């Protein structure tokens, strides 16, 4: 499968031996020309308007447009200290796009942060990276050094006068650090408890200064827009989401991997053609479209385009667009138990519903695994689903945690009632006291 | 009886130079101490506190908040196997059973000779090549329970 | 049969109320249910109580 | 500013949040993490009320009344069924890991968690699994520590650090293993550390001097005196 630059704006310059493309090869393969055009012939407001016209949405699953987020900066010159943050955490399970895209293409991310910092007048950028990406950290630091010695970073960048510095902040392995307010809190060396919005980070973010936090894939889509134009960027595919996306299936498939595809591509073409369908003797039962924090879907929803709006009314989220396939042999009770165990061991411990309701669901699913379920457990899980929705908890970790549970209850309720065996016992007999035998 | 070395202190100061608030270098200071020592002892919290200038309560909260910052002593190698959902579909439990019948320990304890420390960990970002397991500097993928005895014996 | 001669002798102190055995309830023990640690009962040894996990433990 | 609570009109200060505005009128809203002297953080998720967008609405939205300003013409409901069920569920979640310690606890009869449990009307237990436990520290001669009774409302750390300026108390731990205390043993060196026995809504921090010769609040004879 070939990858021309016209339909693969991110992965066309990859190498077959999975080696990192360094500064000379990247510059040979149309490197920093968009950054040069932006920093020479374009005002920062012109770049912001071009990004807004390009319709660049948030690649982190939120779907928020990048132009509107960049337009939320105050116009005051007194608040001149502005910050750019790259969310290279990627702590969500079933998400491996950032590792591939920054292990062999770090200069693309460097150029994207350079353009996004010049468009926001931010003098400092921080790549908040997870601690498990050792090779990616080494490649990113080497790329930063190569850009610094070539004059692409630091003071008086390419003779323009804009001064920008780049740093890589390696995280210490916490899933809630991917939340942008919690990313700011973890960046400041604090416990990564999230912050309450309003105020948004665009007004008071990193150390009170205005801050823009962007995903890795958005900052990699930026140089393609700034180098190959905007009207070309909107003419990649006839869909409601301009640009491409790193998409692919994983989990007991013939060819698990990552491919750059335009929006509107249905999941069956990703499964049956790119992933080669299921393995031998494995019948497809369910799939998750956007990682561990999204609603499960069945084979009926497999013939559906993978867009934000297409999956939004389908009853799930597009997310990171890295789908997971589940066959029959995996018990859904054990799968949801592992999901809730991950979400209950990676909570930040700030607010009551997530902190003191995810262990209850974990214990209920553990009892359902061993056949120790009691009448009133599925109702408790449904109550947890009802009372951990958007706005009930302090941050958005818990709605995304309870979405797979509600989807497995909606679509696979027969496997949950197979774990309820013993009657509801909560009290033991006390001799001398006749119990209140309620009805 | 904890004394910070000169190399650790100058590395902490160099990390402090990259932030306008010295509190922001607490995570990297803890990781530097953990890399130089294997684990973060009790006096290292106070040492990082009076090097940075922040109270030791914040340093202790940061150290105990993150899972990859160790506060209890470990072995010379830390086995960190992914127990998340894609490796569950790929069957990490056979790999865990192989590790348990080899090391004869439980997840969270260390061997009697202090060689390996068995630990479950979060998603390693290698879900397409699942299951995966992390030793101190290497990430191994496409795991089988039969290859675990060959994999563990090369780490002394 | 608690009739007395002097009204002051109807004030039963702690030694006049404490009996040798459990009385009408023969098996209930409150401190097996309570969460406070006492002699012979450490934290986590009470009914429906897990063992205490330290914050410095290596588990995530 | 003008608010409408349960179809009743009230006049409140426009710069106050909804929780303190409704508490000043005598209306009852359960709350843990909010204190008048410390501000609002939105932690405990106990102060939920159903806010309507305009005068004629039926859906509403569950909002944190400690985090919601009491602006002009604000239509809210306290005694809605969804809000009351959510508050009872929050109390029930706080009661899953709570020790069976009320008779042997120095905060019994003075406990904010007891009053908020009774006020939300939660008296039936269905959580049947194990309850987490914590070791107790030694905080000095004045403050007695019992971390089992904590509900993780962050009042202690907020007061002791933002208000009292103390440096040796903080929050440690993780998802449900949060520990509020010193990093080791020793006396709290703050000169205003004694207010923790009233800031803490539970029996975590207790007056050890009172706990030596202990009696309950209804058995006390008080007088308004000067120190
Ligand atoms: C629990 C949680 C975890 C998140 N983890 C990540 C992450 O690992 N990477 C990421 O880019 N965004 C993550 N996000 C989304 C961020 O809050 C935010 O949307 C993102 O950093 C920037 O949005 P953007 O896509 O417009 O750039 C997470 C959100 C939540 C609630
Ligand atoms: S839902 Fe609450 S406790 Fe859970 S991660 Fe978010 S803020 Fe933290
Ligand atoms: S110790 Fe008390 S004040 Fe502190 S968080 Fe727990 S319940 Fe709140
Ligand atoms: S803090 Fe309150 S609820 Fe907890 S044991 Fe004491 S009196 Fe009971
Ligand atoms: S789920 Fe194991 S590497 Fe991602
Ligand atoms: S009082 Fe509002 S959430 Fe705690």
């Amino acid at each position: 499968i070939i990858r021309t630059p016209e339909t693969h704006p991110l992965t066309w310059r990859l190498r077959d031996d999975k080696q990192p493309v360094w500064l000379d090869e990247y510059r040979s393969k149309n490197g920093y020309e968009g950054a040069r055009k932006a920093l020479t012939g374009l005002s920062p407001d012109e770049i912001v308007n071009q990004v807004k016209d390009a319709g660049l949405k948030g690649r982190g699953g939120a779907g928020f447009s990048t132009g509107l987020k960049w337009s939320l900066m105050p116009k005051d010159e007194s608040m001149n200290i502005r910050y750019l943050l790259c969310n290279a955490d990627e702590m969500e399970p079933g998400t491996y796009k950032d590792r591939l895209l920054m292990e062999q293409l770090p200069h693309l991310l460097v150029e994207g942060m350079l353009i996004s910092a010049f468009a926001l007048k931010a003098y400092r950028g921080y790549i908040f990276l997870r601690g498990e990406y050792i090779e990616a950290a080494v490649n990113l630091r080497r790329a930063i050094a190569e850009a610094t010695e070539a004059g692409l970073l630091g003071k008086n960048i390419m003779g323009t006068g804009f001064d920008f510095e780049l740093f890589v902040h390696t995280g210490a392995g916490r899933y809630i650090c991917g939340e942008e307010t919690a990313l700011i809190n973890s960046l400041e060396g604090r416990r990564a408890n999230p912050r309450s919005k309003p105020p948004f980070p665009a007004t008071s973010g990193a150390w009170g200064k205005p801050t823009c936090v962007n995903n890795v894939e958005t900052l990699c889509n930026v140089p393609a827009i700034l180098a190959n134009g905007v009207e070309w960027y909107q003419n990649i595919s006839k869909s409601k989401d301009a640009g491409t996306k790193l998409m692919g299936f994983s989990g007991r498939v013939k060819n698990p991997g990552l491919w750059e595809l335009p929006f509107g591509t249905t999941a069956r073409e990703i499964l049956e053609d790119y992933a080669g369908g299921m393995r031998d003797g494995l019948k497809f039962k369910a799939w998750q479209p956007g990682g561990a924090g999204t609603d499960f879907l069945t084979e009926a929803h497999l013939d559906l385009p993978m867009e934000f709006e297409s999956i939004g009314k389908a009853g799930s989220r597009l997310g990171t667009a890295l789908a997971m396939a589940v066959d029959h042999e995996i018990n859904m009770v054990s799968l949801v138990r592992n999901l809730e165990e991950f979400f209950a061991r990676e909570s930040c411990g700030w607010c009551t519903p997530c902190r003191d309701g995810l262990p209850w669901s974990v214990k209920i699913l553990r009892a359902l695994e061993r056949g120790e379920g009691q009448p009133g457990d599925i109702e408790t899980l449904e109550q947890l689903c009802r009372f951990l929705g958007p706005g009930k908890t302090f941050c958005a970790h818990a709605p995304g945690a309870v979405e797979p549970l509600q989807s497995a209850i909606k679509y696979f309720r027969e496997e949950f009632e197979a774990g309820i065996k013993q009657p509801f016992s909560n009290t033991h007999l006390i001799n001398g006291i006749q119990p209140n035998l309620l009805k | 009886a904890f004394e910070l070395s000169a190399a650790e202190r100058e590395a902490i100061e160099h990390e402090m130079h990259h932030y306008e608030d010295p509190r922001a270098a607490s995570i990297e200071a803890l990781k530097i101490v953990q890399k130089q020592r294997g684990w973060v002892p009790d006096g290292a919290i106070h040492a990082i506190a009076d090097v940075l200038g922040i109270p030791a309560s914040d340093v202790e909260g940061v150290a105990t908040f993150y899972s990859q910052i160790f506060r209890q002593p470990v072995g010379r190698h830390v086995i960190r196997y992914c127990d998340s959902v894609v490796c569950h579909i790929n069957g990490y439990q056979g790999i865990q059973a192989a590790l348990e019948k080899k090391l004869n320990i439980k997840p969270g304890q260390t061997t009697f000779d202090g060689r390996f420390t068995l630990l479950p960990t979060c998603c390693l970002g290698n879900c397409d090549k699942g299951p995966n397991m992390m030793i101190d500097e290497d990430t191994h993928a496409h795991l089988t329970p039969e290859a675990i005895p060959e994999l563990l014996e090369r780490y002394k | 049969e608690m009739g007395e001669y002097k009204r002051q002798d109807l004030v039963y102190e702690k030694e006049d109320l404490l009996i040798s055995g459990p009385g009408k309830y023969p098996e209930y023990n409150f401190y097996r249910m309570a969460g406070m640690a006492i002699d012979g009962k450490d934290k986590g040894e009470a009914e429906n109580e897990a063992k205490p996990i330290d914050v410095k433990s290596l588990l995530p | 500013a003008t608010i409408h609570v349960d179809g009743k009109e009230y006049e409140v200060n426009g710069a106050d949040n909804l929780l303190e505005a409704c508490l000043s009128l005598g209306l009852d809203i359960p709350y843990f993490c909010w204190h008048p002297a410390l501000g609002s953080v939105g932690a405990c998720r106990q102060c939920a009320v159903k806010q309507y967008q305009n005068a004629e609405d039926t859906r509403g939205r569950l909002v944190m009344s400690c985090m919601t300003p009491a602006s002009d013409g604000t239509f809210i409901s306290i005694d809605d069924e969804e809000a009351k069920q959510f508050r009872e569920s929050v109390v029930e979640w706080l009661m899953t890991n709570h020790p069976h310690d009320c008779p042997v606890c120095e905060e019994g009869g003075n406990c904010h968690l007891q009053d908020m449990t009774v006020m939300t009307g939660h008296s039936f237990r269905r959580y049947r699994f194990t309850k987490r436990t914590h070791r107790n520290q030694d905080l000095g001669p004045f403050i007695s520590h019992e971390m089992n009774r904590c509900i993780a409302c962050y009042r202690c750390v907020r007061y002791y650090k933002d208000y009292a300026g103390g440096t040796d108390l903080g929050v440690y731990g993780a998802h449900d293993n949060v520990y509020f205390g010193r990093p080791e043993d020793g006396t709290l060196e703050s000169e205003f550390s004694g207010n923790l026995v009233e800031i803490c809504p539970t029996g975590v921090f207790t007056d050890k001097t009172h706990s030596e010769r202990y009696n309950r609040k209804w058995d006390m004879q008080f007088a308004p005196s000067i120190c």
